[PDB]
């Protein structure tokens, strides 16, 4: 009995190929609902920059003195990892997690006193088989990542920062930049510029080069994503609008929006 | 208001008297029809009773 | 058309007058079944059918003759 | 196993766990390649069911006594009805796999839990 | 000068209560009607099963 | 008949349909907004955006955010605006109990903040869940 | 297979099976998809409902063979849509009593379905009909 051996090992391998291509689609259509979340959640964040340029235009001699927006240069740390929630997961959660070793390497040489602030699922299992690095929160993908996480890691970050604690309140995540090659980026969080830009670990404000709403376009008969500079963006007016709140209140309760805002795109683009 | 409202409350209670009327319609079609599928039952029951004596008889051959 | 009686069969792998159609199957997975609910199928309409029962066990063969005696078929 | 001779609580039950094995050795190659994690609800569910079922199955002998080590069972067809009813209905989903390992019958399968329960407290 | 104007808001009043007390009496009597088929067509399967026994 | 409301949360459009009366609880107190308001940037405190459809008077329940009247084309930012009345009170006070309950425990300095901000957002959401 | 084909059925049964055929060859299609049916367009999980609903009417019990009128029937509510509403485990007890209620009520859908041997537009109107009045007696239970 070596022939039916043979024969259900082959039965199994068709299987086998058949659920992977399966996966695949499925994989496929969920970059799309992803694509279609980023694409609609944008115009939100389209009308807040444009809005916080022209507040922090009207601002610059103010004193303005909001909790969010300052810079305590005292030098703690709050690096926050997310990562992916199920497996096979290409090479997502192993580089992911070497990025963040290779962060907390430069940052306890430095003595910063780091701290992590891990989202997705593979991610803190990883920190609770290695409890060698020092963790805060814990948080997952079944709740729904589009409303409640986001919210939730918000309120965390919010909680964190304004109970001025730590400092440099950085996102350690993956922007879909290709297909095949997903390189990791650090962009700082919360100690933001009052002009309201994302900017890089070092501040060189990376929006400048951000390349927002991606898009799935095969070229020949692969598939394949575009990413192009600039859409549907009108920030320049800035007609008068008669704050009725002190000006130092109006930015006070703008930011936790902005917070939210970079949260929730951060974790779309991750997923 | 009040045109508005006595005329919720009239054809209201219409309703209810007139699903009260198709209540007794239905209290009627359950005795009625269970009137009828007792005999119907009992029809395959006796089927049962004659076809034992059928396949007896079959056998006798 | 030479009614089988089995949904399946009838929509998707009819079966004609005339037509040799081979019931092909692993050990115990219901060949003696079909045929056997084809030749009680056949009460209505007029064919003569005929079983052959080669090399089976003799008790097999009397519990499908009791079962054609007992649908009067 | 037909219904008019086995009765048709028996008949069924017997089919349900056939089912039920039948879908577990199918979802053998989807879980031992791609991830029992990742599995849905109803199939997850089917896959513990399925173990249990698997486990139940079992039984030690009194003339196998010296091999399993423990005395053996006299089962009534009543008793494994109401045990595998018991398994596949959804009741005893809060034991654990072996507390179904080679018992006689199902209020043997839930004493063997009790003491596993014991074991795992301290 | 009072009982006038509080005439003219009972009758708002009355109306809400029937409304009330109507739809409680629709649910009731739509469940009534659903339960007189329901009853008929359970019991007419228990009193063929049962007398079937019997007949077996 | 009215000026253009948009209540936008971070990731979809909430409704974008046109009322008459909003009161809008700001950071200052309650503002009540006309058909041709002229425009007013506020904020939004963790509080109540009552609407009025001129039909029916209506309540929102949000978690905070920003406000902005144009030329009655106005834009409310919020944060987490959940459409009408979705939920119904018993879950809510479910809520408060343990919101209160888990703020004695929560008793960091951090934790002081996160409580009262979930205590915040718990209060709204019950007295918008009143009716 | 089958090599006479569909010269082998009358012509009531070719209008349904061809049907038939499309809808169970769309649900073999896309049996890999069933463990990710949530993730899926609606197209697709109509396809697969109906496939995993189609494939419940034809399991039948040993010695009990459909005439060709009962399972004409059987076939055009399946492949229509009729039960596409139902749960897994009533399609069978549903069909077979609206099969038990047709050959008792509307012996005109039988007596087309044999004589003419053809599904004629009576027998679909016919058959509508009685789908609708055991649909609303089995909502009854
Ligand atoms: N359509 C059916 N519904 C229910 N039970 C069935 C059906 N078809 C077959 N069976 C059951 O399957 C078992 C085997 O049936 P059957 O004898 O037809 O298979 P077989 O292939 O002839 O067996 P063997 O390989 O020994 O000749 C029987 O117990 C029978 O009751």
């Amino acid at each position: 009995a070596n022939l039916r051996e043979l024969r259900d090992r082959i039965g199994s391998v068709k299987n086998t190929q058949k659920i992977t291509e399966a996966m695949k689609l499925v994989a496929a259509a969920k970059v799309r609902r992803a694509q279609e979340a980023v694409v609609n959640g944008r115009p939100f964040s389209e009308t807040l920059v444009e809005v916080l340029y022209n507040m922090n235009e009207q601002l610059q001699t103010e004193d303005v003195d909001v909790p969010l927006t300052k810079i305590r240069t005292v030098k703690k740390v709050a690096l926050m990892v997310v990562t992916g929630d199920r497996g096979l997961c290409g090479g997502f959660n192993n580089m992911l997690l070497k990025k963040a070793e290779s962060r907390i390497a430069e940052l306890k040489k430095l003595g910063v006193d780091y701290t992590i602030i891990s989202i997705g699922k593979k991610g803190n299992t990883y920190f609770i088989r290695r409890p060698e690095i020092p963790v805060d929160r814990y948080f997952d993908g079944t709740n729904l990542p589009t409303a409640k996480e986001a919210q939730a890691i918000a309120d965390d970050v919010f909680s964190l920062f304004v109970s001025e604690e730590v400092d440099k309140v950085e996102m350690l995540y993956t922007k879909f930049v290709s297909l095949v090659k997903s390189d990791p980026v650090i962009h700082t969080l919360l100690p933001l510029s009052p002009k309201g830009e994302i900017c890089d670990i070092n501040g060189k404000c990376v929006d400048a080069a951000e390349d927002e709403l991606f898009r799935l376009t095969t070229k020949e008969g692969k598939l394949t994503v575009e990413r192009d500079m600039i859409k549907t963006e009108t920030p320049a007016f800035s007609p008068i609008l008669e704050f009725e709140q002190d000006p130092a209140q109006i930015l006070d309760a703008l930011l936790p929006l902005y917070l939210n805002s970079q949260i929730l795109r951060a974790l779309q683009e991750s997923l | 208001t009040i045109r508005n409202s006595e005329e919720l409350r009239g054809k209201a209670i219409e309703q209810l008297e007139k699903a009260r009327a198709r209540l007794k319609k239905v209290e009627m079609d359950a005795d009625q029809f269970r009137v009828n599928g007792y005999s119907e039952i009992e029809r395959e029951k006796m089927n049962l009773i004659n076809s034992t004596y059928k396949t007896l008889e079959q056998f006798e051959n | 058309p030479l009614q089988t009686g089995l949904i399946a069969i009838d929509a998707m792998i009819p079966v004609g007058r005339g037509q040799r159609e081979l019931i092909i199957g692993d050990r115990q997975t219901g060949k003696t079944a079909v045929a056997t609910d084809t030749i009680l199928n056949q009460q209505g309409q007029n064919v003569i059918c005929v079983y052959v029962a080669i090399g089976q066990k003799a008790s097999s063969v009397a519990q499908v003759v009791t079962n054609f005696q007992e649908r009067g078929a | 196993l037909q219904p008019r001779i086995v009765g048709e609580e028996h008949y069924e039950i017997a089919q349900r766990v056939k089912e039920t094995l039948q879908r577990y050795k199918e979802l053998q190659d989807i879980i031992a390649i791609l991830g029992l994690d990742e599995l849905s609800e109803e199939d997850r569910l089917t896959v513990a069911r399925a173990r249990k079922i698997e486990r139940f199955l079992s039984q030690p002998f009194f003339v196998a006594e010296v091999f399993t080590g423990s005395p053996g069972k006299y089962v009534g067809l009543a008793e494994t009805i109401r045990g595998f009813q018991l398994i596949l209905s959804g009741e005893l989903d809060s034991l654990p796999e072996q507390a179904f390992y080679l018992v006689g019958n199902i209020d043997e399968a839930t004493a063997k839990a009790m003491n596993l329960e014991m074991e795992s407290k301290l | 000068l009072g009982d006038f104007m509080d005439k003219r808001d009972a009758s708002i009043k009355e109306q809400l209560s029937g409304v009330k007390d109507t739809s409680s009496e629709v649910k009731q009597l739509e469940e009534q009607a659903n339960a007189v088929m329901r009853a008929a067509r359970a019991e007419i399967s228990a009193a063929l099963n049962k007398m079937k026994k019997e007949t077996q | 008949m009215t000026l253009n409301l948009c209540v936008l949360t971070p990731n979809r459009s909430i409704w974008n349909s046109e009322v008459k009366e909003i009161i809008l609880s700001t950071n200052s107190g309650q503002i009540g907004v006309l058909p041709n308001h002229a425009p007013t940037a506020t904020a939004v405190d963790i509080g109540i955006l009552r609407i009025r459809l001129n039909d029916q008077w209506l309540t929102l329940a949000l978690m905070g955010g920003f406000a902005r009247i144009g030329n009655n084309e106005i834009t409310i930012l919020v944060n987490d605006a959940e459409r009408g009345s979705d939920i119904d009170p018993q879950e809510a006070q479910q809520t408060l109990e343990i919101a209160e309950a888990n703020l004695r425990k929560a008793e960091g300095k951090r934790q002081k903040i996160e409580a009262n901000l979930a205590l915040r957002r718990a209060r709204t959401r019950v007295e918008a869940s009143n009716t | 297979v089958s090599r006479v084909g569909s010269a082998a059925q009358i012509k009531a049964m070719k209008k349904v099976a061809g049907k038939l055929k499309l809808e169970l060859a769309q649900f073999a299609e896309l049996e890999a998809f069933a463990q990710f049916a949530s993730d899926l367009d609606k197209a697709t999980q109509n396809q697969l409902a109906r496939g995993q609903r189609l494939r419940e009417l034809l399991k039948q019990p040993q010695s009990a063979p459909l005439t060709v009128e009962e399972q004409v029937m059987t076939i055009y509510t399946g492949t229509n849509g009729y039960l596409d509403s139902l749960e897994l485990d009533q399609v069978r007890k549903y069909l077979v009593e609206l099969r038990t209620y047709v050959k008792t009520n509307k012996p005109e859908f039988q007596e087309i379905i044999s004589s003419t041997k053809t599904f004629t537009e009576e027998a679909e109107a016919l058959l509508k009909e009685a789908i609708q009045e055991q649909m609303e007696r089995f909502l009854l239970q």
